[PDB]
RNA sequence: AUUGGCGAGAGACCGAUAGCGAACAAGUACAGUGAUGGAAAGAUGAAAAGAACUUUGAAAAGAGAGUGAAAAAGUACGUGAAAUUGUUGAAAGGGAAGGGCAUUUGAUCA
RNA sequence: CGGACCAAGGAGUCUAACGUCUAUGCGAGUGUUUGGGUGUAAAACCCAUACGCGUAAUGAAAGUGAACGUAGGUUGGGGCC
């Protein structure tokens, strides 16, 4: 009740808990998702081969 | 030596990685720039080069520009993104039903878009709905809209307001503005 | 839903009770805004001095 | 406490250091300095294409 | 221990030093740039001394590197010690001057048989 | 702050970013606002028109209670009212029950015309109506009266 | 004295302002002061409010 | 730390205070702790130092010696106590000045107002 | 409201060329008839335990001895640099010295 | 032109009101700290009305005060289909 939650009120004047910017911390399990996967194009070699 | 026709060393003039430090921001910024980099689709380039752009460089965007873009035919399927804060517009009565995906949500437009139907996202789930920004549309606020942009080149014979923190009579409109006083502009 | 987190007896052994977690634990992690706030806060216990 | 008066040396050369631009060429040029007469007639055959273009298909 | 490595090279062995520093007792050795018009120094006459510039750079893979071959690194204490377990072909273990000898003979046992490389043995020691 | 300034960084620096040819002489031209007519005349005709000369009439004890009159529009005519009652009033347009909006008791004096309010009744009081606001609430149904 | 765009500022300090100027550093100590002066008079007054 | 409002906290003014004492702040400062025989016999800590105290060293070089104390010394902050002293090459003795905290009381000289302070402070005699 | 007085509590303040002119016998010594100006000066050692005694020297003092954790702490006293000087050791020197480029020789070094 | 040498000290700092740019927070609203309650006590926490700026400007003033429309037509225009 002191610091507000998604349901009841924030005790404060007009106060709401900051927005998500971003749906989840990880990136790498969005990297992972498949519908990422199947859109991006395959990979290189990381380091790339010195030729000449 | 050698007879250099420009300079040397310039600096591209396009701002390379945020300057905000924020971590969220910069976890959107690499999962954009890794999008743009195995995709050819411009959407995510477009993308990552508004999430470069500062905060008067972002100019807020109202519900009611969204209602205006999703008045134009064949845009009522496609999905708004903006990158910017959207912000409640009282002028508004009506708003249509759609999906809205930006970096921020004012409290009362994301309250109106809940009561109209529409659905709000973040950007990464928006990445993750459409990797290659299928059915989606940008929107830009008004960049010039800004008070400091009226003062902008200011000149004789130009009307630029010129820069005066109290307006009124006597001030900024003695001699200079009036014919009868020696001369105008 | 949210995690249940199990509370801790005074004798120091966790007991059968459960409690849903505060609901802010979930708020953003902004180390930037922290450490800019706390430096501004560092400063208002502070005491004037000025030589003669 | 003679001094010099007037001196043209390397005035063109700072001109020149950056590049002397054009005047920008827009499609449709202010319409000032023009017959007030002609303005009137612009503005209306202007406002009666419109309203037959509307007519028309809108 | 060493890996094998680039040979070792330095571009300008010789350290820099400010000028009419052996003139003058109040000008340090300490390297300072000449902002004067008409100094010699900055005019970069011939016969003056070296200036330092971003050419003397040495190479990238031997940057930080002793002739030995190994990486100086500070060591405190036993745990600080232990930081060089598992990198000790390319780092090797240095041993502050505020260390008494008691616990510096310690931290020597520990490095002899953890096998790691110090860099000053023979530090307060009896002999 | 100190670490940031410039200063640090131009220590060693003879002029200490203040130039050689001319050096940083305190108060080399003028003092404050100096010769506006002189010798500055030429940025107080290019960048500050209107400085110099007088504008009109005065008037002495001048009372800004006086001049209060704060204004809004047809588009924030219906913002007044909370939403929670707003939005069941806009679903219900009827004559004989209609909001009442009072702008004098939320600190606004006139009327101003723009925002076209949608064909829904409303009761508005005010000190001051403009003709245009008034001929668009009176179309939309409702009516406006004038009280002080 | 005049410079570029920068609008036209009237501060009025050409008088020796730094003799007489104050500053309240004595903003909480004050405040439990009159605390403890309502407080003591509370107490002196009686019930009376 | 500190709750009440008009004790002092800092350094420079508690060593003031301790350099500027008078003779009546320095004879409760100077100050040594009983034994444990007379802890249990009197149920009191620790008393001010007397002329006619026995006491033992129990810190220092001096460590294990015991006699009467000779003189207190409230101007040096010391009290001297006979039968342990070092010789001086001329063949002269002189006292050697010693702190009353790193003495153990083993006897102390009781009078009408030692008695009134005993019972002041809680003894059983 | 409070750069005066008294009694108090503190500092992201200063540290003997800083901080009030004054941390000490400081508005003192001292200078000007005069109104006025106005300094420099904190530290042995825990404890003087401040060097008994012997020898040379008229004596000041020196050398032994001794106290001392330390006299590389001696009432010129915590720690003890440069400018300057003396001793020992090394190197160079036909109206300058000092420096940079590279090497021989001497000393020294992991 | 200043500089016999060495040691110590030594010079773009701060306030009031601002211009451009950047960062954070909220957002047609914004600003707790004038003040009150609370307080482990110059720290931190909470709060009602007022007020500063902006949301409307133009005139010396009495005054007036922004949708003929899909908030217009056309050129160039990234992105999207």
């Amino acid at each position: 009740q002191v610091w507000g939650s998604e349901t009841v009120a924030s005790s404060k004047v007009g106060y709401t808990l900051p927005s998500h910017i971003i749906s989840t911390s990880d990136v790498t399990r969005i990297i992972n998702s498949s519908e990422i996967q199947s859109a991006i194009r395959p990979a290189g070699q990381a380091t790339q081969k010195r030729t000449h | 030596g050698i007879d250099h026709t420009s300079k040397q060393h310039k600096r591209s003039g396009h701002r390379t990685a945020p300057k905000s430090d924020n971590v969220y921001l910069k976890l959107l910024v690499k999962l954009y720039t890794f999008l743009a980099r195995r995709t050819d689709a411009p959407f995510n380039k477009v993308v990552l080069k508004a999430l470069f752009l500062s905060k008067i460089n972002r100019p807020p965007v109202s519900v009611s520009r969204i209602a205006r873009a999703l008045k134009q035919e064949g845009a009522a399927n496609k999905t708004v993104v903006v990158v910017g804060t959207v912000t409640d517009d009282a002028r508004i009565f009506e708003f249509p039903k759609t999906t809205v995906a930006a970096l921020r949500f004012t409290a009362g437009a994301r309250a109106k878009i809940v009561k109209a139907g529409g659905e709000c996202i973040t950007l990464d789930q928006l990445a993750v709905r459409a990797p290659k920004g299928q059915n989606t549309l940008i929107l830009r606020g008004p960049r010039n809209s800004r008070e400091a942009v009226r003062h902008f080149g200011m000149g004789p014979h130009k009307g630029k307001a010129p820069r005066i923190l109290s307006t009124g009579r006597k001030f900024e409109r003695a001699r200079g503005r009036r014919r009868s006083k020696g001369f105008k502009v | 839903s949210r995690p249940q987190v199990t509370v801790h007896s005074l004798t120091g052994e966790a007991t059968a009770n459960a409690l849903p977690l505060p609901a802010v634990f979930s708020a953003p992690i902004r180390p930037d805004i922290v450490h800019t706030v706390f430096t501004s806060v560092n400063k208002n216990k502070r005491q004037a001095y000025a030589v003669s | 406490a003679k001094s010099k008066n007037h001196t043209a040396h390397n005035q063109t050369r700072k001109a020149h250091r950056n590049g002397i631009k054009k005047p920008k060429t827009y499609k449709y040029p202010s319409l000032k300095g023009v017959d007030p007469k002609f303005r009137r007639n612009h503005k209306h055959a202007l406002h009666g294409t419109a309203k037959a273009l509307a007519a028309a298909k809108k | 221990a060493s890996l094998p490595h680039p040979k070792i090279v330095k571009k300008h062995t010789k350290k820099f030093k400010r000028h009419h520093s052996d003139r003058y007792h109040r000008v340090a050795e300490n390297w300072r740039k000449q902002k004067g018009i008409d100094s010699v120094v900055r005019r970069r006459f011939r016969g003056n001394i070296s200036q330092p510039k971003i050419g003397y750079g040495s190479n990238k893979k031997t940057k930080f590197l002793s002739p030995s071959g190994h990486k100086t690194f500070l060591v405190a204490n036993v745990k600080d010690l232990e930081t060089l377990t598992m990198h000790t072909k390319t780092y090797a273990a240095e041993i502050a001057h505020n260390i008494s000898a008691k616990n510096r003979v310690v931290i020597l046992a520990r490095a002899k048989a953890l096998g790691i490389k110090v860099t000053n043995p023979k530090g307060r020691l009896a002999l | 702050p100190s670490r940031f300034t410039k200063t640090r960084k131009h220590r060693g620096h003879v002029s200490a970013g203040k130039g050689r040819i001319g050096k940083h002489r305190k108060h080399p031209g003028g003092r404050g606002m100096a010769g506006g007519q002189h010798h500055h005349r030429i940025n107080m005709d290019k960048y500050h028109p209107g400085y110099f000369g007088k504008v009109g009439m005065r008037y002495f004890h001048k009372q800004q209670a006086h001049f209060w009159k704060p204004v809004l529009n047809l588009d924030k005519l219906w913002t007044l009212i909370p939403e929670d009652k707003r939005d069941q009033y806009l679903k219900s347009a009827s004559k004989e029950t209609a909001p009442v909006i009072d702008t004098l008791a939320a600190g606004y004096g006139k009327i101003l015309g723009k925002g076209r309010i949608p064909n829904v009744p409303v009761i508005v009081k005010a000190r001051f109506v403009s003709k245009l606001a008034e001929e668009k609430i009176r179309a939309a149904g409702g009516v406006v009266e004038l009280i002080a | 004295a005049i410079s570029k765009n920068l609008p036209i500022l009237k501060n009025h300090f050409r008088k020796h302002w730094q003799e007489r100027v104050k500053v309240h550093f004595d903003q909480a100590g004050k405040k439990v002061s009159r605390r403890n002066a309502r407080a003591t008079r509370a107490a002196k007054i009686a019930p009376r409010p | 730390a500190k709750q009440s409002l008009d004790v002092s906290s800092d350094r420079r003014k508690a060593r003031k205070a301790y350099f500027t004492a008078p003779s009546s702040q320095r004879r409760v400062l100077l100050s040594a702790p009983l034994s444990k025989e007379l802890r249990a016999q009197y149920g009191i800590k620790a008393l001010p130092i007397r002329r006619d105290d026995e006491v033992l060293v129990v810190r220092g070089s001096k460590k294990g010696q015991e006699g009467k104390i000779s003189s207190v010394y409230r101007l040096k902050f010391a009290v001297q106590v006979d039968k342990v002293t070092k010789e001086k090459v001329n063949g002269a003795s002189v006292p050697i000045n010693l702190h009353p905290s790193k003495l153990v009381i083993t006897k102390l000289h009781l009078d009408k107002d030692r008695k009134a302070l005993i019972q002041r402070k809680g003894g059983k005699l």
